[PDB]
């Protein structure tokens, strides 16, 4: 199979600026018939992908002239000349030249904004859940930028990896920030055997982590 | 004047097969190929296969052993059939025209979400997330929605009237059931006097639950 290597994975831009997305193929994708079936697709959240560019450089019906595809051989480029709000989403290259046909890994086109630290909130398990024999500790990390963040859980000073589930929102349409939930699920027995619970967020905005914690005995 | 409509099951038991019908309009299957693509949750697009105007097929190498595409030219139908589905075949499956040659019929199906699971219909447990003892202008509250199947649930706050400063996170699998949370940030100048209530609906179980968030 022809591997399509698409970079960058993520591409922050301000509205009005130009975006450039690269697609490299592991071999040439010129067909025997002389055509190069290199296609660019845009997929928005909850929608089917839509064709923008076909045969390397031809705009599909309805596609604005701000979208321009170029390249040849093994190196291809999509340029969006003055990025608008309707252009945000994930871009994929596709080769239809040699079976099996293959997609690039995608490029998320997103809004560049000022770096913002997360607002971190930690929640002990509710009395209602505890009554049921479960114990979930929830941490929200809200309205931060950029999206890159690392969250560590510590229980009595020791990092926990088992039973942590993370979920991330898409970039917010209003303020262009990202949010995240991190949830540690334990048995009630496990929960009651430890004292200190900490959600620790390391983000670009501070060299020191944001540390939110509670002590079970202080509840 | 061009669309592709899909019919298939939303839920498949592990080890059972998946059949999807793609019904095309605005172009002829006797002249154009139709492709199948899927997208696993939070992953990129993967090409699965194609059925060409003349009836021959090509497949992604990882699916040759269990995928077959067929069609009916006169009825504008294309049939996707895949065997031995496992949980990691959960995906949105698309039929579409791509590898555009002489035409402008590059349209996609709306896609068929297929979940592969042995789980039974299970309503969520809903737990309030209220501030632990620990005072700026805003307070963050939430609801934890745990242990439901299938997707989706819908979460609103104060019956939809509180929409600003809500983040409802995508659901994740915990064993074979789904969990999510929703956070809402509200002014400390109005809470708790002005009440805040998450409303959780799970249509599959006909569950509608209200959880009022009160101070601990
Ligand atoms: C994941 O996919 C592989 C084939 O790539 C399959 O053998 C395995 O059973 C699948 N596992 C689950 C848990 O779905
Ligand atoms: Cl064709
Ligand atoms: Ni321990
Ligand atoms: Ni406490």
């Amino acid at each position: 199979d022809v591997l399509m290597t698409q970079s960058p994975l993520s591409l922050p831009v301000s509205l009005g600026d130009q975006a450039s997305i690269s697609c490299r193929s592991s071999q040439t994708i010129v067909h025997s018939n002389g055509n190069t079936y290199l296609e660019w697709y845009l997929q928005k959240p909850g929608q089917s992908p839509k064709l923008l560019i076909y045969k390397v450089s031809n705009r599909f019906y309805g596609v604005p002239d701000r979208f321009s595809g170029s390249g040849s051989g093994t190196d291809f480029t999509l340029k969006i000349s003055r990025v608008e709000a309707e252009d945000l989403g994930v871009y994929y290259c596709f080769q239809g030249s040699h079976v099996p046909y293959t997609f690039g890994g995608g490029t998320k086109l997103e809004i560049k904004r000022a770096d913002a630290a997360p607002t971190v909130s930690i929640f002990p398990p509710s009395s209602e859940q505890l009554t049921s024999g479960g114990a979930s500790v929830v941490c929200f990390l809200n309205n931060f930028y950029p999206k890159d963040i690392n969250v560590k859980w510590k229980i009595d000073g020791s990092e926990r990896q088992n039973g942590v589930l993370n979920s991330w929102t898409d970039q917010d349409s209003k303020d262009s920030t990202y949010s995240m939930s991190s949830t540690l699920t334990l048995t009630k027995d496990e929960y009651e055997r430890h004292n200190s619970y900490t959600c620790e967020a390391t983000h670009k905005t501070s060299t020191s982590p944001i540390v939110k914690s509670f002590n079970r005995n202080e509840c | 004047e061009v669309q592709l409509v899909e019919s298939g099951p939303g839920l498949v038991q592990p080890s059972q097969s998946l059949s999807i019908t793609c019904t095309v309009s605005g172009f002829s299957l006797s002249t154009y190929g139709v492709h199948w693509v899927r997208q696993s949750p939070g992953k990129g697009l993967e090409w699965l296969g194609v059925i060409w105007s003349g009836g021959s097929t090509d497949y992604n190498a990882a699916f040759i052993s269990r995928l077959s595409i067929t069609k009916d030219n006169s009825k504008s139908q294309v049939f996707f059939k895949m065997n031995s589905l496992q949980p990691n075949d959960t995906a949105v499956y698309y039929c579409d025209r791509m590898r555009i040659t002489t035409d402008w019929f590059a349209y996609w199906g709306q896609g068929t979400l297929v979940t592969v699971s042995a789980a039974k219909t299970t309503p969520p447990s809903v737990y309030p997330l209220a501030p632990g003892s620990a005072t700026n202008s805003m307070v963050t509250l939430g609801c934890l929605v745990k242990g439901y199947f299938p997707e989706p649930v819908t979460v609103t706050w104060n019956s939809g009237s509180l929409s600003s400063g809500v983040h409802t996170f995508p659901a994740v699998l915990q064993s074979d059931l789904y969990t999510l949370s929703s956070s809402v940030t509200v002014p400390s100048s109005t809470w708790p006097s002005e009440t805040v209530t998450c409303n959780v609906a799970h249509p599959a179980s006909s569950t509608k639950v209200d959880k009022k968030i009160v101070p601990r």
